RNA sequence: UUAAUUGGAUUCAACGCCGGGAACCUCACCGGGGGCGACGGCAGGAUGAAGGCCAGGCUGAAGGUCUUGCCGGACGCGCCGAG
């Protein structure tokens, strides 16, 4: 129970695993995305992610598309995505694979109360228009 | 190209994808029977496109 | 269609008369196709029918473009004295280097005259 | 706006120019000398410049 | 930014104490002369200030002492809004 | 409360109302990027203006710019008024 399992498969026993032999072990939701294709801008990150695996490019990735689906080239890394105003970062850990990218980018700060104000009741309503 | 940045997307459906043949508003557009005009025209346009109120 | 400060053979009149004022006759008729870099490829493939090369320009690095292709092509051509009827021969005012247009129409006399006088003169 | 039309490699008594001719248009219309690629400027060729 | 009435040109703070009747207004600031506001006609009509309200008003160069005149007031999201910019110290509210 | 939480309507006669069941568009709102001056005159312009691209950087992504050099064949927001 230190080792990461996803169905049974260790990491770098899935690591060399395939695309459609992966599918298999994902939920619906990605199974179906990875099934109509990746979009283009996925392919122009995909394309920037390798480069970045093996040697080159050692320059921090930066994205708009939070819908990419994490898979096991990109555990490891740290890349960022865009949370409406900047880009934040998010170190990729196993246990990540699966989900989506910008779900670990939250985008609506915490909300905490002030006191209410004129009008948040019937007796504060009329007793300040004149 | 400066004929790459103010032209549009072609969309093929949502609000806007479809605006009234005689104003040109996105939204309460009618598509019963085919003709596209707006809530607005139509009603200002109808006793010439035969229509009648009876009841 | 050197600098004057190249002294290559003379120039007549009759030349200078009956092929530049050959030039608004013969471009209410046909195509004019001005400039000096712009016909260049059009006489590379040997298209040029009336070629008349210029003596104004300067300096003498891209003044020498047809006479040493003429060796290699047959260019009925004529020499230019000057460059404001040159321009004004056809289309604008600028300084004019080769209005070399390909039919030019109702003026082939001064061809038949003038092209073959320049052709066994000198190339 | 100066001038640049020129080492068109050029001499007296004959002329080898330099770049050739378009295959895809019409010749005369000249390529390029990126020195990879005869990037045919206009048209997109990219035949890794003999 | 904000555009807050903050002091411009030579505008004063009007936090008042007691109104003596008839339009007079006894002003507390942090200068310390006792200064009487009154007021202009354009805001006598859709406005409605009393006590508590920190406000913006105007001096004289009469006697520098019982001076003061609204110009504008300010909106409940503003008066303590003003507070941790610390333009404005409470303590001149509470002594 | 927030970077923005776009606006109009406040008794009957404002609150499943603006045909308003908003993922993109709709969109008017916050962050970022790029285009647009019919027409008269001004610096300039066939010794070649406006204006366009294979490949590579910057970039969220882009010949949008710059590197690189190819092309196109007459006009010109770099300047003023107007629209
Ligand atoms: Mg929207
Ligand atoms: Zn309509």
């Amino acid at each position: 129970r230190k080792e990461f399992r996803y169905r049974g498969y260790t990491l770098e026993q899935l690591m060399n695993m395939s695309l459609e032999e992966l599918a298999k072990l994902l939920p619906a939701r990605q199974r179906r995305s990875l099934k109509r294709g990746l979009t283009p801008e996925q392919k122009k990150l995909l394309r920037k992610i390798r480069l970045a695996k093996k040697g080159k490019y050692n320059k921090p990735i930066r994205t708009h598309c939070r819908d990419m689906i994490v898979l096991p080239e990109m555990v490891g890394l740290t890349i960022y995505v865009h949370n409406g105003k900047e880009f934040v970062p998010v170190e990729i850990k196993p246990e990540m694979i699966g989900h989506y990218l910008g779900e670990f980018a939250p985008t609506r700060k915490r909300v905490q109360h002030g006191a209410p104000g004129i009008g948040a009741t019937r007796s504060s309503m009329f007793v300040a228009v004149k | 190209a400066k004929a790459d940045y103010n032209k549009r997307k072609p969309r093929k459906f949502g609000k806007g994808a479809r605006r009234c043949i005689r104003c040109g508003q996105y939204g309460p557009i009618i598509r019963i029977h085919g003709l596209m005009l707006c809530r607005h025209c139509f009603r200002e346009v109808a006793p010439k496109l035969g229509f009648r109120k009876y009841e | 269609m050197a600098k004057p400060s190249y002294v290559k053979f003379e120039v007549p009149k009759e030349l200078a008369e009956k092929a530049l004022q050959a030039v608004e006759i013969a471009r209410d008729t046909g195509k004019i196709r001005k400039g000096t870099n712009e016909t260049t490829k059009a006489v590379e493939r040997g298209q040029a029918k009336l070629v008349i090369i210029a003596e104004d320009v300067d300096p003498e690095e891209i003044v020498a473009h047809l006479p040493p292709l003429c060796e290699e092509k047959e260019i009925p051509y004529i020499y230019v004295p000057s460059k404001k009827e040159l321009g004004a021969a056809a289309g604008i005012e600028v300084a004019a280097a080769s209005v070399a247009i390909i039919e030019p129409g109702k003026a082939r006399d001064l061809v038949e005259e003038i092209a073959m006088k320049v052709r066994e003169l000198m190339k | 706006m100066g001038q640049k039309w020129k080492l068109y490699i050029v001499k007296d008594g004959k002329v080898i120019r330099k770049n050739k001719f378009c295959p895809r248009c019409g010749p005369g219309v000249f390529m390029a000398d990126h020195g990879d690629r005869w990037a045919c400027g206009r048209c997109g060729y990219t035949e890794w410049k003999k | 930014v904000i555009r807050v009435p903050l002091p411009e040109g030579n505008q004063l703070f009007g936090v008042v104490e007691q109104a003596l009747g008839a339009g007079w207004m006894d002003v507390r600031c942090e200068d310390g002369k006792i200064r009487r506001c009154r007021i202009p006609g354009k805001l006598r009509r859709r406005v409605w200030i009393r006590v508590g309200d920190l406000v913006i008003v105007q001096p004289w160069p009469v006697q520098s002492d019982k001076r003061g005149d609204i110009v504008y007031r300010y909106t409940q999201t503003q008066v303590d809004w003003l507070l941790r910019k610390g333009k404005i110290t409470q303590e001149f509210l509470t002594g």
